[PDB]
């Protein structure tokens, strides 16, 4: 999951 | 006589200090643009996603913590985001009004934040605000206490271990330098120092408590707020 967290840091 | 910060280590507190004013809510207009909530889910709902947020963003102004592993980011985000919130929330406590001011905006009461979900957590938030005073912190001291807890190598599931005790080693040594250089007029700073730092790390474990708790279906929970826990 964390794919929120995971797009916000990968920006 | 007691050791001052290196070169290397004023580099560190450049990166770390401009990183947390950037990510700091209104940081020289926030007293002047502050909206005390009448008399709360509801707002304190929709402010919570912008304040993880502004602690992602922080992070990500680390370049030691860019080095890591997506997954590692994802867990140390997950560790430190509520107590990095409590500690932003803490040190715009007013003494006058007793508020602390959220997101930069929103100066809340004792009571009102008590009432508005976070119960007993907010009389520890309320009570570091007070303790924290007499400190008198500046952005450098915040950005450090910040980046201390951030890396911390006891997250579980954590694969590098090492090099974030390692990350985290660097940031207590130039903030312990950069207290000496303050000679702050408080007897045993920096032992007193790394008690908050346990204040703010019970802090985050009582969230994760209290979290658990307050479930109200899931969908009621902001997105990011559900993944950080
Ligand atoms: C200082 C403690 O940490 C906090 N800090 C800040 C902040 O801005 N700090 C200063 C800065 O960053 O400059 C905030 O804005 C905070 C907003 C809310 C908050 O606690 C709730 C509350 C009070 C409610 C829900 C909810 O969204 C919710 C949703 C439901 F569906 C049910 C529910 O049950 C109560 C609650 C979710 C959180 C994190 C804690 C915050």
């Amino acid at each position: 999951e964390n794919a929120l967290l995971r797009y916000l840091l990968d920006k | 006589h007691k050791p001052e910060p290196t070169d290397e280590e004023w580099e560190l507190i450049k990166t770390v200090t401009e990183a947390h004013v950037a990510t700091n809510a209104q940081g020289s207009h926030w007293k002047q643009k502050r909206k005390f909530l009448p008399e709360a889910f509801s707002h304190f709902t929709k402010i919570i996603t912008p304040a993880i947020t502004r602690v992602v963003d922080f992070a990500k102004k680390l370049p030691m913590f860019c080095e890591l592993p997506c997954e590692d980011q994802i867990i140390l985000l997950k560790g430190c985001c509520m107590e990095i919130m409590s500690l932003r929330a803490a040190v715009r406590y007013d003494p006058e009004s007793e508020t602390l001011t959220l997101n930069g905006e929103m100066a809340v009461t004792r009571g009102q934040l008590k009432n508005g979900g976070l119960g007993v957590v907010s009389d520890a938030i309320f009570d570091l605000g007070m303790s924290l005073s007499s400190f008198n912190l500046d952005d450098t001291e915040v950005a450090l206490l910040q980046a201390v807890l951030l890396m911390s190598s006891d997250r579980p599931g954590l694969a590098c271990v090492e090099r974030i005790e390692k990350y985290q080693d660097s940031f207590l040594l130039a903030f312990e330098h950069y207290i000496n250089y303050r000679k702050h007029h408080v007897t045993h700073f920096w032992p007193k120092l790394l008690m908050k730092v346990t204040d703010l790390r019970m802090i985050g474990a009582c969230h994760a408590s209290r979290f658990l708790h307050m479930k109200c279906p899931t969908e009621l929970f902001p997105p990011l707020f559900l993944e950080v826990f």
